[PDB]
RNA sequence: UUUUUUU
RNA sequence: UUUUUUUU
RNA sequence: AAAAAAA
RNA sequence: UUUU
RNA sequence: UUUUUUUUU
RNA sequence: UUUUU
RNA sequence: AUUUUUUU
RNA sequence: UUUUUUUUUUU
RNA sequence: AAAAAA
RNA sequence: AAAAAAA
RNA sequence: AAAAAAAAA
RNA sequence: AAAAAAAA
RNA sequence: AAAAA
RNA sequence: AAAAA
RNA sequence: AAAAAAA
């Protein structure tokens, strides 16, 4: 430790980078209608509300989802996630249901390394299906 | 903006103090959330040397259950605060929030 | 390793933070005059050029300096640093010179933990003195 | 366990996660028609069919391609087969060739796709180019349907 | 591994199978009337929604069920399962009840190895009794 | 040791007490007279 | 083992019993009235719905009780159990309450070996008090 | 061992089955004739 | 500990207001000569 | 002291307790008071581990 | 395999 | 040994 | 087999 | 590597 | 070792 | 892994 | 092993 | 079941 | 763990 | 541990 | 997975 | 970690 | 001894 | 049993 | 890591 300023015997000018990368977990919500599949846009990840308005591309690694609102009467919450890729969309429907009507329904999926390419704002991450009118998403990604 | 003057009170046996060194702040939603929603609560640490922009959020996975979140003030930022100062900003859909603040009165 | 998407058995909604902290090494340059000391504003750290226009405060940890232009004729490059603090400025003039006229001068200082508080744009971090007309600065800091 | 002779109760817990349309790692055998001196582009759509239980998929990640000469070679000749991998980011120029050392025996060759080049492909895309002196080439492709 | 394609020294043509088996966990819901037992048809397992519309026979391993809707007023959820077999229907009522009215009731039964034969769409897996109007089943089976 | 604020994954609301106990030793003086017990 | 039938070198005729004993857990529900205790009849165990209609006596080993329906408004469920014996009734009130209004209240007691005599259908097991109007029971006993 | 009743700290309602299975050895007689199978 | 402490109680536990209690009871009886009581 | 406990679920009970040190474990007769109870619920259940004599 | 409170 | 702490 | 744990 |  | 009841990670 | 002496 | 010299 | 060259992080 | 046997 | 999958 | 039930043949 | 009372 | 799932 | 604390 | 080969 130290209680005062001390000198740093610096050397040659190093290698710098003013705009580095940033591995993040981005939370946001999306509105979803009953029976309709909603495509989650990558553009929602680029925002000043996430300190990411300086990025134009991102490498998505894994996506998790939670039901943000209450389900219809008598029903338990559920949520489905169909991954989407520019080289070819998937037909998986990773679904998670709540065992309590008062609790959220959670599910997610991980993108393999071979499918971890950049995605711009115009692309889509996945489709979401749910009986609740809003879904909360947390996306672990690598902004670059 | 949560005032620091709320820590100094006879209800806490702390009416004899004028300053306090806050260490960590934790928050719980004290009332039920609006209809069809789950409880959430946010905290933005404030400092007289510079306020922060963090929004430490905690949401409940149950409409009947409280939401909870907290932050720890690093030692380098653990200075004193008087009553006129503020600790942090709270945001929530619930109309009351319970705070448990670990601090050192002096 | 896995070559396709993998389901994640997610649980309760976790704790999140859309605007976290960021430990960075911010490089920039400042113009310096002869014999006159230049107070480096903290506001230079908050810019879109460093992905930092969303922060308002920052905890500086260490400062380093290099001479960015060539020194006067027949001279060797030097650069001084004087730490400034809102509670009280220092009188230390950490100085490093160049043993080659074609080579930069370098010097830095480390801020102790007890003196690591937040600084806003209206604050100053240190003074800079050099015989060159520009000085390159790299500041290790914790944006919050 | 494995010694029971009747039904037993399962103390199930909360409702789990589910996925009615999961992935599937497969080896898909099929054949293509080839002409002499010309290269045939193998379509990815040959993998999405009810004959392979895969007519429900719309994308696939190819890993390795293996080819055998399905018909006899021309007279006085030995069988051969070539493969040129194709990628949407950029086609290759390799010619992985294998020749039969017996006129009565097939000619086999194959190539493995690196992990960095294992993205998804759709029916409109192509896998590789096939060249052979035989008229028909049987292919076995390892891939991951998703 | 590598960043490029590598030749495979293949040998003789191997043993192939264009229509292999598949071990699956099939999630589907049924409608249950009050005090009336519903026979779960095996044909609910062969569907394009499960990618299994190419199978005609399946060997069921374990059947577990969850209440999909809320119970009547003042009641806790329950669900019963009576295993059915073509060589002899059973009389067990594997019942599971919910200790919380807002929570599902779950129960399951395992089929011994000596009773794991194939079943076609005309066959029934088991009966289901419950106070709820829908039951979610996750049947672990082997499609062939 | 850390230089920034860090999140605290808090759970259920704890048991609290706004008026706790305190172990002290109090310094204070008294006036004494000669040949008299105070 | 093998795949075909095998011969058994059986010996003398063994000691047989066509009507053996059977230790079980019998789930059955009872109706309770407010502020009124209800004696549980032993004849509820002997039933064709429990495969025990062939028995006439039973040795009870333990009793367990759950509240089968919801409690009155503003209240948490509770259930009490007072053991009864032909040699002398007890005065213990093994009471179990619920910490969640939606959750069942449970309690149980164990009968010592010295008090494990037979009981016929005319006898009584215990008394059940509860603010709920129905109480589920799971009695561990030995039918003989 | 004990001499009186003991309290059982029960929990959630378990998985129950009022009609379980039963492994048995059933002894019964049949009538058989000479040179003919029954 | 010379002062009251806080007990972090959880859910409501199983209770029994009337337990069993094991005892050794002393008492006297009157006996006559030759007669069993 | 006001040893307080709060329920994190509206449907769940709130609980708290306090232990008496051996030095303060004297006897108390019927006219005495054990403690004061405050709550927003109109009824509280008490479990008191004590030694009758 | 922790132990401490009257028959 | 009284009040706050630290990776289920 | 009765008080506060049982890891 | 995919499942409950 | 298996079928149902109870214990314990 | 990513960003920092 | 806090600071300032000297230190491979 | 055993190697020569184009770059190449780390012990 | 089939069918025969110091 | 069963099934599908590369030498 | 307590009893009842073939035996390590 | 915590001012107070102690303490080879 | 610091960060971001 | 180099300096200052 | 990538190019002959070897039973
Ligand atoms: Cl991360
Ligand atoms: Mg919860």
């Amino acid at each position: 430790n130290s209680n005062v300023v001390t000198m740093i015997r610096a050397g040659s000018y190093p290698k710098v980078n003013p705009t580095p990368t940033w591995v993040r977990a981005i939370p946001f919500e999306v509105s979803v209608q009953s029976g309709i599949a909603f495509k989650v846009p990558v553009g929602s990840l680029f925002s000043a509300n996430f300190r990411t308005d300086s990025f134009t591309s991102v490498t998505v690694m894994s996506v998790r989802a939670w039901t943000q609102l209450t389900p219809p009467v008598n029903e338990y919450s559920f949520v489905r996630l169909k991954p989407l890729f520019k080289t070819g969309d998937s037909t998986e429907e990773f679904e998670g249901r709540a065992s309590n009507i008062n609790t959220r329904a959670s599910v997610g999926y991980r993108i393999p390394t071979n499918l971890r390419q950049n995605t711009v704002a115009a692309d889509n991450v996945c489709e979401v299906r749910s009986n609740c009118r809003q879904v909360a998403l947390v996306i672990s990604c690598c902004f670059n | 903006k949560v005032p620091v003057g709320s820590l100094f009170s006879a209800n806490f046996r702390t009416d004899s103090f004028t300053s306090v060194t806050v260490m960590s702040v934790r928050a719980w939603t004290q009332l039920t959330p609006p209809v069809n929603e789950y409880s959430f609560v946010r905290l933005k640490p404030l400092f007289k040397t510079g306020d922060s922009t963090e929004e430490f959020e905690g949401r409940a996975s149950n409409i009947n259950t409280r939401a909870s979140v907290g932050y720890r003030i690093p030692s380098n930022l653990r200075q004193n605060t008087v009553a006129a100062d503020n600790v942090c900003e709270v945001r929530s859909n619930c109309r009351q929030v319970a705070l448990v603040i670990s601090c050192c009165f002096n």
